[PDB]
C-alpha cells in the first residue's frame, strides 16, 4: 500500500494521486 | 516535495497538498 | 487538541493523531 | 461534512473518530 510505496521506498506524484478522492 | 521518502505526518501532508479540494484517503494498513 | 476549530492541515493532523494505524479519510467536499 | 462540523464549528473526538477507517 501507500506506506510500502511512499515511505519504505521513494514516493511519486503518480502514486500519491491514486489516493485522492 | 513528492519525490522522496514520506512517512507519517509527512505523507499525510503530501496527500493534503497534492489532492487539494478532492481530499484523500490515508490507509497505512 | 481536538475540541477546537480545526481547518486544512490542522484538521488533517488531528485525524492523523486520533486515528493512528487505522488511518482515515479526509473528504472536505 | 467534516469541514462544516470541525472547521466552521467546534470539532469533537466523537466526530473525528467517524472519519477513521
Amino acid at each position: 500500500g501507500i506506506v510500502e510505496q511512499c515511505c519504505t521506498s521513494i514516493c511519486s506524484l503518480y502514486q500519491l494521486e491514486n489516493y485522492c478522492n | 516535495f513528492v519525490n522522496q521518502h514520506l512517512c507519517g505526518s509527512h505523507l499525510v501532508e503530501a496527500l493534503y497538498l497534492v489532492c487539494g479540494e478532492r481530499g484523500f484517503f490515508y490507509t497505512p494498513k
